[PDB]
């Protein structure tokens, strides 16, 4: 299953940002998903947007409430995104992500590309750990009794979309190594890269679901860092 | 909120809050968090579907602690019992309504309304989602787990839809074989034990009594016909004759 964003990449500031996911694969008309957006910044982490609902209700961040329309159209497979009377702090990476209705704690798979656009719970992680190849890092996530919800990891090389690596604190979608493992205990939940390869240089975000208004809640970002010698 | 779930029959079956059935401490006990404070149709029966999910994963979570964090029979047995009550409560064919659940209900009239079709929405609604909600009691298993799900509980005996008063007394029957040693081997391990044996076994005839006659009331309003057919099914090696010989003290060790 596939999404992609597509949008103008420069916009002009007091107009109207519009963006589209288009999703293949899959029939965006099921209750099994939210349809996500994301944005990121340069240089910053992970914002929510908003959800969307096959059934129409879309619900914003609330800070950006007031600027932000999120639509879907089922019989094209596909959802958007608006954000008016745009300025300068709306530069970012904007992405669409999925994320399941059926579990105790969702998490976001699949991802967009990504398209560049120029113009309460808080988990708290590290800005970095830096170690030398071969060495284990250990990426920290702290929450108030993080235990008691279940924490996702997205590994993001430089450029790239998020990629989920570690869900439901320690299990490992299909295609990731068994050196990153996942685990969750009292207020800490860590990510620990075994044998830290170079191609493992990325921000690492830990993602928790907020079960008040249903979406998800990310980490400030880990830049693990592969010092070499 | 959601406590820690009192010890197993810490507190016996209550047939006096409502005299017509007889309550389990479980069923009590419930986690109904979400549901209670839940103060686009389609979109606030999967807000329902949500809350629904964190108070069934609470739930599977308790009775997990409750059973000393060992998944075994013993743990699937209590998430049935709660998985089909979170399912009359949904439905509304919730013997108990007391209280907090008289609260549950009318958050579920307002959402899938007062109408007579409004039950069988209720049906569909709860048909397309328990397979969900007892994933969701299971989700502390799959977060404690070292390794890969085993699924040591079986989806089919939790996920029927059987009446309410059919499981409760396959729980009864489970809960009596458990009390019924500890009192025989509590007599002959004396006029103060019998004094105590027999103000036991009065409650587990009062008890069947009221559950037996709820049986005959739902029923009538599954290779199952009398009462003692369910117990029968549930128990291991289950003699009828002698389990009314028990409870009315005839039995030929009493």
């Amino acid at each position: 299953v596939q999404l992609q964003e597509s949008g103008p990449g420069l916009v002009k500031p007091s107009q109207t940002l519009s963006l589209t996911c288009n999703v293949s694969g899959d029939s965006i008309n099921s209750g099994d998903y939210y349809w996500i957006w994301i944005r990121q910044p340069p240089g910053k982490g992970l914002e929510w947007i908003g959800n969307i609902y096959y059934s129409g209700t879309a619900y914003y961040n609330p800070s950006l409430k007031t600027r932000l329309i999120i639509s879907i159209d089922t019989s094209t497979n596909q959802f958007s995104l608006k954000v008016t009377s745009v300025t300068a702090a709306d530069t970012a990476i904007y992405y669409c992500a999925r994320a399941s209705t059926t579990v105790v704690s969702p998490w976001l798979d699949p991802w967009g590309q990504g398209t560049l656009v120029t113009v309460s719970y808080e988990l708290t992680q590290p800005s970095s750990v830096a170690v030398a190849p071969g060495q284990t890092a250990r990426i920290p996530c702290g929450g108030d009794n993080i235990e008691s919800k279940g924490v996702h990891w997205y590994q993001q090389k430089p450029g790239q979309a998020p990629v989920l690596v570690v869900y439901d604190d320690h299990d490992r979608p299909s295609g990731i190594p068994e050196r990153f493992s996942g685990s969750n205990s009292g207020n800490t939940a860590t990510l620990t890269v075994s044998r830290v390869e170079a191609g493992d240089e990325a921000d690492y975000y830990c993602q928790v679901w907020d079960t008040s208004s249903e979406h998800p809640v990310f980490g400030g970002g880990t830049k693990l860092t592969v010092l070499g010698q | 909120n959601c406590n820690y779930k009192r010890k197993r029959r810490e507190r016996d079956w209550d047939c006096n809050t409502k005299k017509d059935v007889c309550i389990p401490d479980r069923r009590y006990q419930l986690c109904m968090k979400e549901l209670t404070n839940l103060v686009d149709i389609t979109f606030r029966k999967l807000y329902l579907k949500r809350k629904l999910i964190y108070d069934a994963a609470v739930e599977g979570d308790l009775l997990l602690k409750l059973n000393n964090y060992r998944y075994n029979k013993d743990f699937c047995k209590d998430i049935r019992w709660s998985l089909g009550d979170f399912g009359d409560i949904i439905m509304g064919t919730d013997m108990e309504g007391i209280g907090y659940s008289k609260v549950v209900e009318n958050n579920l009239r307002s959402i899938f309304g007062t109408d007579e079709k409004a039950q069988q929405r209720r049906k569909q609604w709860w048909n397309e989602s328990k397979a969900q909600i007892w994933t969701a009691m299971m989700y502390s298993v799959k977060k404690r787990l070292k390794g890969n799900f085993i699924w040591i509980c079986k989806l089919n005996v939790a996920v029927n839809i059987e009446p309410q008063i059919y499981r409760w007394i396959r729980e009864w029957g489970r809960d009596y074989v458990s009390e019924l040693p500890t009192e025989v081997q509590k007599l002959k391990e004396c006029q103060n034990a019998c004094k105590s044996y027999d103000q036991w076994i009065t409650r587990k005839k009062n008890q069947w009594d009221v559950l037996s006659n709820k049986f005959i009331s739902v029923k009538n309003a599954a290779g199952i016909v009398t009462p003692y057919d369910i117990l029968k099914q549930e128990l291991d090696e289950f003699n009828e004759v002698a389990f009314e010989n028990e409870i009315n003290k005839r039995d030929g060790a009493y």
